[PDB]
């Protein structure tokens, strides 16, 4: 009743983010309120999101929750690098860990920063999407 | 929209501080602490 799936996912994300689990790496945390993303605003969505992210997000039950997820995931990855978010791309298969892929400026800005790998966890519900990105050198 | 950004900031600042709180909690009760305190932060975001 009191501890729903979202609380368990976000707890696990903070537990794995703690120093003793993963330390010596760029850690970015980003949260986005889902109400702060207009999906009808095609100028923002097409500016910041790849066509395969939009295809995945639009297929989900709450489009606005899954857009905020992916948005928080981009902003988390960008904070982990610490240097246009569409460059950062999140592939997300259902009940499978999303993977991060840097294409243009982000890939080159990761090469100067000596960033080998970038992983991300994402939890989203009717209020807030939380994302935690860990970058191994 | 201005206030919803300030609430987003406030949630990062509580979720980053809940890491430092959970560091001192020994690693067997850490899950139970994070569960009770994440749920509280969700409520206080939703309220704001």
């Amino acid at each position: 009743s009191y501890i729903n799936a979202n609380t368990i996912e976000t707890a696990k994300m903070i537990e794995n983010m703690t120093k003793e689990k993963v330390s010596n790496g760029g850690v970015g945390v980003d949260v986005e309120l889902i109400t702060s993303i207009n999906v009808e605003n095609d100028t923002f969505i097409e500016r910041n999101f790849t066509p395969q992210e939009i295809e995945y997000c639009s297929a989900q039950p709450s489009v606005q929750s899954s857009f905020a997820g992916t948005w928080s995931a981009k902003e988390a990855v960008f904070k982990s690098l610490g240097v246009a978010l569409k460059d950062i791309e999140i592939v997300r298969v259902n009940k499978n860990a999303p993977a991060v892929e840097l294409h243009g400026n982000a890939k080159k800005a990761a090469e100067e920063a000596g960033v080998t790998d970038v992983k991300v966890s994402i939890s989203h519900d009717d209020l807030q999407a939380v994302a935690v990105a860990v970058s191994t050198k | 929209v201005t206030r919803e950004a300030q609430i987003k900031d406030w949630v990062e600042n509580e979720l980053e501080a809940l890491k430092l709180e959970a560091e001192e909690i020994p690693s067997e009760d850490q899950n139970e602490f994070l569960l009770e305190r994440t749920r509280e932060i969700h409520n206080e975001a939703e309220s704001q």
